[PDB]
């Protein structure tokens, strides 16, 4: 997981929705209403600067060319599909597709689209230049010596991959070919994210569940103790709501904001693993994948990154 | 040429550093958050809460105990409460600012006490060094990296055949400019001589996929017939 | 219908919009519920007819501005609204005013969102824009050619914690 949704209240909207009366009432309680507005709004920003910090590691958009002879590797299945609207991967589809009052939902500041134009670019420049387009420049280089130096990374020589080539290349069809087989039929590989979104859409309905509440007053809509009571027994079945609804809003910021310490966590996790993994060859072990590393390939996934890690 | 590039970089970091401000916002938010955290805390006693006044000394020179008690009751509840979530606030934002330092002291060690062949844990490029200078509420490093500069294509080449047997380069890779083939390291055009001491022995051109032709000097030969 | 409107039917009150729906009360239901307790649909208790209830449009307010040391010169955004309640760019933010539309894409100044930023430029005016990933690039890859630098810079970074 990379990014939260961004969502945003209007805690005054919330508490007080449409009563002039309430609103009086609650500008007795200060500054309340603007910190929670405060920290929402920073949650958020922190969102956008998490995916901006994982993805965004690239100086230029590198594509690649229209002949895939890369020394018997095939990476038609994580390269971007023209044909397809968005210019996104076979494996990019299949995880977009393994994921399902005063509240507002701000949309990210990179869409989709963008995510998948970044993706492809550190592929490119993967596959092309191996490591040298994370130092600097992109400098060509073909495929099987790339993977020479890789092999020679890890203590082995690299005549091993001269010689044994097409083997090399069949392993690595094949590992894809059951990656997208894993993908497809099992779900639950994709849990970290799922579990994400539910976790905010909870966070809401609980949120708006609390309105339904009496809080130890006469009734839980506000019109009807504004149009039963006279105001000075109004008030006071008033105050006990305002309790409640501002309680309930302070909850959901702590929550969230916890949750925000959580996520910016697994992003900078997120982005050290797409430096040290995808534009290099990683010597800390296990940190790629179990076995000895060789190369990782990123793929976008809703709030959130996927990389596949092949090792020896 | 080096030290030249080095001293002028670190001109570069005064001129950068003396033109804006903005570099430092890092420290500078740090800072602006704690700010709004008190003057917040404070406005909040401006309030009343529901009470008849936002001021204590108020109610007691207004009111007799038995009401003045359901005012400051009402005010206790209030001020307290702006407390827990200043201190709430302060207790996230001091995690956040563990998680920092603690980064800063893995750099300082795998950076400035080393030479971390992390990418991009020190900086833009390949790291040669860094240096640390302190900062109000934090630190500030240095990263001296190797950047390549001015790139050349060359024709390429695995391995090569001599006696139908194939080489391989021990350090580097096999180039051509058109002409003759060379070895040289990866990092650096250094072009060299195609010799039995930059190369190794494995197998024969039957297998490997790419190979190409050249001749292999042996600096042995000469040696003997001299 | 059709209009945000302070609605009272035979024990509730609200205020929202009045549409026609399309669902299916039974003859005994009344007024309809959402997943959250919330009023979503109700029944006319004179027309046996059923009305969906939308919420009357809203949202944040947010100025878009360079500093006041640059201009005085400002954009508005009315967030995940339509530009209709209210030099003017619809976009999935929301309704933005006083903010040129530009076909030219740069990198991002004032985030907006769905990839719209927006900076003030020249004689001078905001304008908002499709922000740039970066300059396109291909690499001439072939499975015979290699790029090998010839030379180096010495690079001094500064990062701040
Ligand atoms: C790699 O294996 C894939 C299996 O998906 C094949 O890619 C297909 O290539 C054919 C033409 O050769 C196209 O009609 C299909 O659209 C491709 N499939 C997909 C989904 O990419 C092919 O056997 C190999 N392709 C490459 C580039 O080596
Ligand atoms: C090394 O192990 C691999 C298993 O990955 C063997 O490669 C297989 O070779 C057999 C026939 O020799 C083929 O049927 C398979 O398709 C290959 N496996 C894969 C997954 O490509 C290889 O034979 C082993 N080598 C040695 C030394 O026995
Ligand atoms: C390698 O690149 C460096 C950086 O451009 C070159 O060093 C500079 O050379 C220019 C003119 O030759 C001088 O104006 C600068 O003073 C040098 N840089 C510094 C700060 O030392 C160097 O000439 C290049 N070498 C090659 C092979 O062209
Ligand atoms: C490729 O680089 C080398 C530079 O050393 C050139 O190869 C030389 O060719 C000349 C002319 O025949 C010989 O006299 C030298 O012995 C060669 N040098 C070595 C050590 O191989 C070659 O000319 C260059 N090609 C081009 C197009 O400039
Ligand atoms: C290196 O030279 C050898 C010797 O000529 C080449 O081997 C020939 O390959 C052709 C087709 O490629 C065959 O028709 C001949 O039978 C081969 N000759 C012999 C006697 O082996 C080889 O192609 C050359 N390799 C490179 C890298 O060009
Ligand atoms: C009450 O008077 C209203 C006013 O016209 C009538 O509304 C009808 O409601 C019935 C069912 O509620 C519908 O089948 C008719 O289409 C409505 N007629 C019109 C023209 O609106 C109706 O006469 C009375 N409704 C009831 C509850 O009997
Ligand atoms: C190599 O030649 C290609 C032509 O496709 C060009 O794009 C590239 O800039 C050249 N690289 C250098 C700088 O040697
Ligand atoms: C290099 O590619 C060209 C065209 O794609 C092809 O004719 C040639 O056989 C390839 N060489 C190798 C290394 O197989
Ligand atoms: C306004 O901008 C100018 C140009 O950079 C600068 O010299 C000046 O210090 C700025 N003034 C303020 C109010 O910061
Ligand atoms: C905005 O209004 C126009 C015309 O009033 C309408 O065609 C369009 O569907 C509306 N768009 C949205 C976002 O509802
Ligand atoms: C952008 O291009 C479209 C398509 O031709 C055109 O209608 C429009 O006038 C252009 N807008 C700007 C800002 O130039």
């Amino acid at each position: 997981p990379v990014s939260m949704t961004k969502t945003s209240v209007d805690c005054t909207m919330y508490i007080c929705g449409d009563s002039t009366e309430c609103s009086n009432l609650l500008l007795q309680y200060g500054s309340f209403c603007t910190q929670l507005n405060r920290a929402l709004t920073g949650i958020a920003v922190e969102q956008d600067k998490n995916t901006q910090e994982v993805f965004a590691q690239v100086k230029q958009i590198y594509k690649t060319p229209p002949i895939k002879d890369f020394g018997g590797f095939n990476f038609s299945q994580i390269l971007p599909d023209p044909s397809k609207p968005s210019k996104r991967s076979f494996i990019e589809d299949l995880l977009f597709n393994k994921v399902t009052n005063g509240l507002t939902v701000l949309p990210p500041l990179l869409t989709d689209e963008m995510i998948a134009q970044y993706t492809s670019a550190l592929l490119a420049g993967t596959i092309t230049s191996g490591w040298t387009f994370g130092a600097g420049a992109a400098l060509q280089i073909p495929f099987a010596m790339q993977m020479a130096y890789r092999f020679n990374g890890i203590g082995v020589t690299q005549n091993v991959l001269y010689e044994n080539q097409k083997l090399i290349a069949n392993q690595f069809n094949s590992a894809i070919g059951k990656i997208q087989d894993s993908l497809s039929s099992t779900a639950s590989a994709l849990g970290k994210l799922q579990d994400v979104v539910n976790q905010n859409a909870q966070a809401l309905n609980t949120l708006v569940k609390q309105l339904s509440s009496n809080f130890g007053a006469i009734s839980s809509v506000l019109n009807d103790i504004l149009s039963r009571l006279d105001p000075p027994e109004a008030e006071v079945q008033i105050d006990r709501l305002i309790t409640g609804r501002l309680q309930s809003l302070q909850t959901y910021v702590t929550q969230q904001l916890i949750r925000a310490a959580e996520i910016r966590a697994s992003a900078n996790l997120a982005a050290t693993k797409m430096s040290e993994c995808v534009l290099g060859q990683s010597k800390r072990v296990d940190f790629c994948g179990k076995g000895y590393h060789l190369m990782s390939f990123p793929q976008s996934a809703p709030h959130g990154v996927v990389f596949l890690h092949v090792t020896y | 040429l080096i030290a030249n590039q080095f001293n002028s970089a670190i001109g570069k970091i005064q001129d950068s550093l003396s033109s804006t401000a903005s570099a430092l916002g890092k420290l500078q938010d740090v800072v602006n958050q704690n700010a709004q955290a008190l003057n917040t805390l404070v406005k909040q006693l401006s309030s009343n809460f529901g009470a008849i006044s936002s001021v204590l000394n108020d109610i007691l020179s207004r009111l007799d105990p038995p009401e003045a008690e359901v005012q400051i009751d009402r005010l206790i509840t209030g001020r307290l409460q702006s407390l827990q979530t200043y201190v709430t606030q302060q207790l996230i934002r001091a995690a956040e600012i563990r998680a920092s330092a603690n980064l800063a002291a893995t750099k300082m060690s795998e950076c400035v006490l080393g030479q971390s062949k992390r990418v991009d844990f020190c900086g833009k490029g390949y790291h040669l060094m860094s240096f640390p200078q302190s900062a109000p509420h934090g630190v500030v490093f240095l990263h001296v990296t190797y950047v390549p500069a001015q790139e050349k294509n060359f024709t390429t080449a695995p391995a090569i055949c001599h006696d139908g047997k194939a080489h391989f380069p021990r350090e580097g890779v096999f180039v051509s400019n058109g002409t003759h083939w060379f070895v040289t390291q990866r990092n650096f055009y250094e072009p060299q001589i195609i010799t039995t001491d930059n190369t190794f022995v494995s197998g024969n051109c039957d297998v490997v996929i790419g190979i190409v032709n050249n001749t292999v000097y042996d600096p042995l030969q000469p040696e003997l017939d001299s | 219908k059709n209009k945000c409107v302070n609605f009272n039917f035979n024990g509730l009150t609200g205020t929202g919009v009045l549409t026609e729906s399309n669902k299916k009360f039974l003859p005994f239901q009344q007024f309809g519920r959402d997943i959250a307790d919330t009023t979503d649909a109700v029944r006319d208790p004179q027309t046996l007819e059923i009305l969906d209830i939308t919420p009357c449009s809203f949202g944040g307010v947010s100025v878009i501005t360079p500093g006041t040391n640059t201009s005085n010169q400002v954009a508005v955004l009315y967030q995940d609204v339509n530009c209709t309640e209210v030099n003017v760019f619809q976009t999935r933010a929301g309704c933005l005013i006083g903010a040129e539309h530009v076909n030219n894409s740069y990198e991002c100044d004032i985030p907006i969102g769905a990839g719209i930023c927006a900076s003030y430029q020249t004689s001078q005016s905001i304008i908002a824009y499709t922000m740039s990933l970066g300059a396109e690039n291909s690499v001439a890859y072939s499975n015979n050619s290699i790029a090998i630098p010839t030379n180096f810079t010495i690079s001094v970074t500064t990062e701040i914690l």
